[PDB]
């Protein structure tokens, strides 16, 4: 398991140059759709295998 | 230039060339996650200088400032917050300060700036003058004080304590502007549409950032009719609302706004879907919805059908319920539960107004539905004859929450027909409201009384509304020497609680320290249906019987000049009544006759009269010490049981100070000065004990002189008689006589007692060797050696 | 004439004349705040101790006491036999005849004038001297008394090596009985031993306080078998204390004592005898409830190990309460009735009680009810642990509304109590009994610790909640303990200051530093104990909360060098002979090994509290930042799709030394070996200085002093100089006249060596004679023979 700071730099040594995705909003409805981390990696453990699904392509 | 609707400045310096363009930021403004991988090379953007809302810095390494990045930004209104704020920045390294000079007036949010150490300038910089609710920022974690101190290249007005320099670097100041007003570059209220600054004092088009709208150049404060208000900042056209991509999957013109949905029963018209016509959020997967922040609540107007849940928990901040009632208040029916735990600013679930029907169906555990818990400053449920209320099932819960009455549950309970649904246990009474309840019966003291330690209350028997209920009392008790006083619920002086049970019922109060306003109060406690009411009572007060005084301490004393005696001293540790005065009295001291008794110019020596961390006790030492203060104490308590009324003495009245002179003594003596303190009570009572000290009167020096010439006379075998007065007033007491002479140097040392003074009138040396002589005397008082005095002459021929 | 009990008298002078009869004091003897000319000849000895304060107006003692002589204090005061305090115009202590202060010490303080004193021995008339107490008296340059010869002398002594005579006030002196054998009586007569103070020679019958003990007129050191000893002094007969005025004082081992001592109780037939018995004597304590509140409610039941009835504890605050509330109420075995504690909060635990082992509830509560706790805010623990045999045999327990006590401790009781089947279901309401406490928990270890003689570093695991941000904060506590039955419920009563230090640590600034800590400020070879219990902020509750504490652990600093022994001092038994007398150390700082003794020749001529109020502020902070940050990640990431000599003192504090010369000077030291000194080194110093003053045998000259016819009518007095003088001498005097020495020759040796002799010249003629005391080291004793130096025509 993984939570605080221990995570965001986790992430930076799984994605490195590559960066993040994000889901970049266009129109500007006035809503959406946010499940997110904490509460996947910080209540479970998870595993280094999950985690590209949030580094950028 | 306008842009919208946000900027996601992530990874990817280069990036950052997205701002590239335009200077009103629509939406919001992200930078996030930037590595200083990539080498700084100041790229400036200044034509911005407004954004509509949150403004979000996180993990930048390699920024030093924010002037270099942001010269020109100055106002930012904050439509939808970020977590209750407005502008937030975490968790950057490299960053020196806040080159922000350009603002000057945020709307709606806080300021929320932790955990970077790496920066300072903090406590100059006044933002009350930009925002109002100051108590809901949050500046914590940056570098500590004591290893900043940092002073501007500004002007200086009172930071809540004192004024000094507010300047936002080591290079520019903290603007302001004088008590004119809008405002101006340099000091001038503008035209009253403005916001921030304007170029030229009083314009409908000069002004940098005018607030309260934005049309075509202009400034207004209310939008014409062909125009709607779009985002809170500006007017619009039909056209170009028309225009707009929603991409929400052409706003709704409503209310003169182009508002994307609309409230329940609002259809798009027919063939005018961009009209909405009169003739309900939440998902089936969450099945709750927590409520913490505006933003998590926020997104939730507009709303009256609700189903899932209402968890709801907020922690601090200001009235939060006034903007919570802005937006909740057109919920009607929820279908789960309602659940409230540890929230602090909830003073009072009024916001939820228009809330009627509760149905309860998925309940909680033992299948609950109205749950509450722990929340602290909650004193009032909004339940009132007003908002009925219909809970269809489930069953309700209370503990610990402090503030509420013991009775608003009971007329809830009453409204949602649920009176025999629950046990004791299911709606506590041990631990609810107890901190403050709301109203009961009164009940009436019989009478008091009063000795110098113990006391004896009675009040007025108490009938319950049913006899067989045990009616017992309490009685809440402590010293108070003010009114500035509760008497809601020991060591730092909290309370002290008693019980007790055909006589009138009263207590007995007992060893109590004399002459202290004690505050008295009792309470009914019952002893059994919520058919209970208890009774409070009035705060009495009572002062202790006056009692005899405590001596004075302090003691200490000399002499600024003969007869002249200065002392001070100590007010008692229990002057126990209203002080009076205190009292002085003094003796002479008869000098020790064995001086006198056995004479010392003999003797080989001569007397002199001087004049006028924290290191954890451990156990062993604690040991003695309580046995030392044991024995102590055992002494003093025969000393405490002494009364007193108020060579002779010669008394004193002082009453003011704690220190006075002393006049009309004799010089260079021994006296003793017993004092004693006198409460205003004594006339019956008695005057306090005693605590002495000793004191020596000053030299006298100047009086251990012959009193006249010093002669000489011969007689047979050569026995040269001296005669030579004594001096009458010795300094303290004479002792010998230093008598010098010879031929032609008084080389020669002659010794001469007291009682040959006495027994002949001076001295006489025997059988001396003729020539030319001379002779001098000095004496040898008690402060110290007398004075060499004439050389007077004798010549005994040869 | 006996007289008794006690004397009380106060601000009454005229009260005094409550002594005018008896003759010796069977008590105590108190003297306070009197307001002439009084004299009381009567009283010869005391038995308890003696109180002077604050009587002004008094001339001296002995004028109010000319014949105090013993005063045999078998009843101290605070340990103490005889105490002065603050007697202004008292100019100096009128008691010139006590003797043989048997048990106390001296506590004289802050008088104005108590003078002559330091010309007072005590090693005379006490035995422990080194226990008194002198302050603030004259200062000792400012009164300089005189004693009784101006012209001569009583007899000068040494004590802390210096001369003076030995006088009480400046006309009475102190009189020492010299070594004629050792009891004495004026002029120096030998008393029958037995006898102490006075004798009016080898008496039985006549003497003023028999030592040791008194009987008929008669000094014995043990009455006969039907005269049983009595107050430390006398004896009676077996019908006397019966017959003398709760019964009266029982027989036991040939006393009439008030009370009989622990170990025993009476047996009822011949209800003046008492028997021991095995148990710690069952006493017994009308109505079955007995309400407690505070300290004082208890007293009534301090030892009677039994009570008929029940237990109502009720207390809500007060000081450290634990400890005297056991003090008062530990005893108790065994209580008839139910037991009940309800709304008190103060307490924590209930281990007070010490030997409840059968709890038989003859008077049930409602329903049965034996063992009732109710509504205690702040009970954590009880005493039901794995060191009670504990036994309840009827009435079920109850437990209601008591958060800080978990489930999981109440639920070992009935398997420990044998009344398992015997309760109902709905009683342990798992609701609320046991709600906030914390009693599941992760077990702390340790890493590794070093023990410096003063300082401790103790260093522990790293711990790792299942979440790494909720605040570790380690809170260490130490205490105190010479032993090992100890646990962590002794003073934590809300008020906690009585048997935990406790100090602070804060998290490691590093990310991996090892979290230990440093003790100072210690107690070489003193066995604490310590442990560490991990602060977590939060609601780490998966069902309740986790939090993490070690196991307890003892330590004990290295050893050190002990400090200096106590109390040098040493008389001579004898010339050429000495002994001493010296005090056991105060910080052994470990086992004692022995005392090193030399002797040799001299020459001639940072706060750390933690503000509460603070303390769970802090908590919120870190933990308001916990769920901030949460939304911080929730919503920005997103899923693609001079020679001298030694010894050995091995065991007691008393050495003689043989072999010296008399009156020769001798520094004495005495350094004391722990045993460690092997390798780390000896006690530092305590100095001190004592001659073994001499023997007149040679003071005079023993060799023949012989005159001389010589030119101009003069005379040469030869005598060879002693060889061993006593010492030796300071200057001669030698008494010369006709054949009566008429007058005296005053001869130093600065007049006398380079003489050798003595010469009178200018005489007139006819015959003389003379005779020397040379003043000598030893002083002028022995005379010379009378020399003849007849000069006639």
């Amino acid at each position: 398991t993984l939570c605080g700071a221990e995570l965001v730099d986790a992430l930076q040594f799984v994605c490195g140059d590559r960066g993040f995705y994000f889901n970049k909003p266009t129109g500007y409805g006035s809503s959406s759709r946010r499940t997110g981390i904490v509460d996947e990696c910080c209540f479970r453990s998870c595993d280094l295998r999950r985690l590209e699904m949030y580094c950028a392509p | 230039e306008i842009c919208g609707p946000g900027i996601d400045i992530r990874n990817d310096y280069q990036q950052l060339k997205r701002l590239e363009n335009c200077t009103v930021i629509e939406g919001f403004l992200h930078i996030l996650l930037i590595s200083k991988a990539e080498d700084y090379r100041s790229y400036r953007f200044p034509k911005l200088t407004v954004i509509t809302e949150y403004l979000l810095l996180f993990r930048v390494a390699g920024l030093e400032s924010l002037g270099d990045l942001f010269p020109n930004l100055t106002v930012i209104r904050g439509w939808k917050l970020f977590y209750n704020y407005a502008l937030v920045i975490f968790e950057m390294t490299n960053l020196k300060d806040i080159g922000l000079y350009n603002l000057r007036n945020i709307t709606r949010g806080a300021i929320r700036i932790e955990k970077n150490a790496d920066l300072c300038y903090l406590s100059t910089i006044d933002w009350s003058l930009i925002l109002d609710a100051v108590s809901n920022n949050y500046i914590v974690g940056n570098k500590p004080p004591k290893e900043c101190g940092d002073l501007c290249p500004c002007e200086k007005t009172t930071i809540n304590n004192e004024y000094n320099y507010r300047c936002w670097t080591t290079n520019r100041c903290q603007k302001m502007c004088p008590s004119v007003c809008a405002c101006t570059e340099n000091n001038e209220c503008c035209h009253p549409e403005c916001l921030g600054s304007c170029h030229t004092p009083d314009d409908n088009t000069t002004c940098v950032a005018c607030r309260h709208y934005y049309y075509k150049g202009v400034c207004v404060p209310a939008c014409p009719p062909g125009t709607y208000r779009f985002e809170g900042w500006r007017c619009v056209d039909r056209d170009f609302c028309a225009n707009i991509p929603n991409a929400e999957s052409g706003f709704v013109i409503h209310d003169d706004e182009c508002m994307q949905e609309c409230p329940s029963g609002f259809i798009r018209n027919s063939t005018q879907s961009m009209y909405c016509i009169p003739c309900v959020c939440g998902d089936e997967e969450k099945k709750t919805k927590t409520i913490d922040s505006v933003t998590s609540a926020q997104m939730l107007q507009g709303c009256t059908i609700l189903k899932g849940n209402l968890l709801i928990n907020i922690r601090r901040g200001n009235n939060i319920a006034s903007e919570l009632e802005n937006f909740m208040g057109l919920i009607e029916v929820v279908t789960g539960y309602v659940k409230i735990r540890h929230s602090h600013a909830l003073v009072s679930l009024s916001f939820l107004k228009n809330l009627r029907l509760i149905l309860g169906e998925e309940q909680l555990e033992g299948n609950y539905s109205f749950y509450v818990l722990d929340n602290q400053n909650l004193q009032q449920l909004w339940d009132w004859n007003h908002r009925n209320l219909t809970v269809r099932s489930g069953k309700m819960y209370f503990a610990f929450n402090p503030k509420l009455c013991v009775s608003e549950i009971y007329r809830m309970e009453e409204v949602t027909g649920t009176k025999g649904r629950q046990s004791k246990g299911d709606i506590n009474t041990r631990n609810n409201g107890e901190r403050a309840s709301c109203e009961s019966d009164v009940l009436r003291f019989t009478s008091t009384t009063t000795w110098k330690n113990r006391i004896i209350i009675t009040w007025h028997r108490y009938r319950p509304p049913d006899y067989r209920d045990l009616i017992s009392f309490t009685v809440y008790y402590k010293e108070a020497p003010f009114k500035n006083v509760t008497e809601y619920d020991c060591g730092s002086n909290s309370w002290n609680m008693v019980d007790v049970d055909e006589g009138e019922p009263g207590i007995l109060l007992h060893g109590l320290k004399p002459w202290t306003q004690y505050a008295v109060y009792v309470k009914a406690v019952t002893l059994t249906n919520d058919h209970i009411r208890g009774a409070k009572s009035e705060i009495l007060y009572i002062r202790t019987n006056a009692s005899v005084p405590s001596i004075p301490l302090d003691v200490l004393s000399a002499s600024n000049s003969s007869s002249q005696l200065i002392v001070k001293w100590n007010p008692p540790t229990l002057p126990n009544g209203n002080l009076s005065y205190y009292i002085v009295r003094w003796q002479r001291q008869p000098q020790d006759g064995y001086l006198y008794r056995h004479n010392y110019c003999s003797k080989d020596k001569i007397p002199i009269r001087k004049y006028a961390c924290a290191c954890p006790k451990t156990e062993a030492e604690k040991q003695a010490e309580k046995e030392e203060a044991e024995y102590r104490k055992v002494f003093e308590n025969f000393l405490h049981n002494s009364i007193f009324v108020p060579y002779p003495f010669f008394e004193s009245r002082v009453d003011n100070k704690e220190r006075t002179v002393i006049s009309n003594l004799r010089p260079f003596t021994l006296y003793r000065i017993d004092i004693h303190s006198c409460n205003h009570e004594a006339e019956k009572l008695g005057c306090s004990a005693s605590n002495f000290v000793f004191a020596r009167t000053m030299p006298a020096e100047g009086a251990d002189d012959i009193p006249g010439p010093v002669t000489w006379e011969p007689r047979p075998e050569n026995s040269i008689f001296l005669k030579w007065p004594e001096p009458e007033n010795p300094n303290g007491l004479i002792l010998m006589y230093e008598i010098k002479y010879g031929s032609q140097v008084e080389d020669q040392r002659e010794c001469v007692s007291r009682q040959e003074y006495r027994k002949y009138g001076g001295a006489k040396l025997n059988r001396l060797n003729p020539g030319n002589y001379t002779a001098r005397i000095q004496a040898t008082s008690l402060s110290g050696n007398g004075s060499w005095t004439d050389p007077v002459f004798f010549y005994v021929p040869a």
